[PDB]
């Protein structure tokens, strides 16, 4: 009955203060740390909110407090934020921490090289005047993400060609891939263009010759058993 | 990044709904007078546009409920479904953002009315529920 207690004190803000402490304490234990952290701000408990943002991927809202009031833990807290975002594949915000707040320019590029924003990564190293990373990390990450796509192009190639020959689980497998395709569809766009920027004419043509034939193979079967057609690039299509 | 001009950037974030970023950059800039000068006028301008839009389309449902009681009117159904989910990520950042600057009355005003609008579409002859903050829910 925390909800009933402060509704009595909607206009009376002095009596209302302490109920925010004990109900957010109740939600400090039940894993909804945003309700914990935001209600701690309404009483001046900015240290107690900091770990709750760090408990709940709110890295800006923690370091907004931590640089303002706790200059001693600025370096330690942001490194632990990476370890959260390392496992859960948010490499972009992990690089956003790594660029400005821990000054590792090299490793922040490799997170863009993981998360297919090669356009951002090439901007950073030239702005920092560190142009060797274009040869060092950009080119392998383009080569790494090349094989990640082209293998998975063959995965949907071989599995459908095996499962057109063949009940209830089989129909689910048809719709399971096509969501993963349109998830991966814009990820392949940023790899074709970058390899064209790095003079990989065959490998960029290798992807688009493979990817179109998969969707050409896919268009027959769902009529038998929502398709977004792939936007071509007019340079490397021939 | 380039022009060494912070207030021009932060006032864009006041329009860009990224008050979670606009707090962080001015704190990193060590220029926290803009939280009063720039951020707080960005909050009410976000509040003014949204709380207009909450009550603007509210009566236009009732004017479409009562006039329909004729083929052009079908598109007015999904047109409000369109912008409702468009504005929903902008809606949450203003609710917490006024709670971050302890504007408890105006924050729940949008928050209660957004539930009031989203439940008004129950007799819907697709939708997405609002993640409701348990802090000012009373």
């Amino acid at each position: 009955l925390y909800k009933h207690g402060l509704a009595l004190y909607r206009y009376d803000s002095e009596k209302q203060n302490v109920i925010y402490n004990i109900y957010a304490k109740h939600l400090s234990s039940n894993q909804m740390y945003t309700d914990a952290a935001v209600a701690y701000e309404m009483l001046g408990k900015l240290k107690e909110a900091m770990g709750a943002y760090q408990s709940a991927k709110r890295w800006r809202e923690a370091m907004s407090i931590a640089v303002q009031k706790f200059p001693e833990e600025v370096e330690s807290v942001a490194e632990e934020l990476i370890s959260s975002l390392t496992f859960e594949h948010r490499y972009v915000d992990a690089a956003d921490i790594q660029l400005e707040y821990l000054d590792n320019v090299k490793e922040a590029v490799a997170l863009y090289c993981k998360a297919y924003r090669y356009d951002i990564a090439s901007l950073v190293a030239i702005k920092a005047k560190k142009d060797e990373l274009l040869e060092e990390v950009v080119d392998p990450g383009l080569g790494e993400g090349f094989g990640i796509i082209a293998e998975l192009l063959a995965d949907c190639k071989g599995q459908i060609n095996s499962q057109l020959r063949r009940e209830e689980y089989l129909v689910q497998s048809v719709g399971r891939l096509i969501e993963r395709l349109n998830q991966t569809k814009p990820d392949a766009v940023r790899v074709v263009e970058g390899l064209c920027r790095r003079n990989m004419r065959e490998q960029a043509h290798q992807i688009q010759k493979n990817f179109v034939e998969v969707l050409d193979l896919l268009k027959a079967n769902v009529k038998e058993i929502e398709i977004h057609d792939f936007p071509k690039s007019h340079i490397v299509d021939f | 990044e380039y022009l060494d001009n912070v207030k021009e950037a932060v006032a864009l974030y006041c329009k860009a709904y990224r008050y979670d970023i606009a707090s962080l950059v001015a704190i990193k800039a060590k220029k926290d007078e803009l939280l009063e000068e720039v951020v707080d006028p960005g909050l009410g301008e976000g509040f003014g546009i949204i709380a207009e839009l909450l009550a603007d389309c509210k009566g236009q449902i009732n004017s479409q409920l009562r006039r329909l009681r004729e083929e052009y009117l079908v598109q007015s159904v999904g047109r409000l479904i369109e912008r409702l989910n468009q504005t929903k990520p902008d809606a949450v950042r203003v609710v917490e953002g006024l709670c971050r600057r302890n504007m408890r009355e105006q924050a729940h005003q949008i928050q209660k009315n957004f539930v009031e609008v989203l439940d008004l579409l129950k007799a819907n002859v697709e939708i997405h529920d609002f993640p409701k903050s348990h802090i000012v829910d009373f």
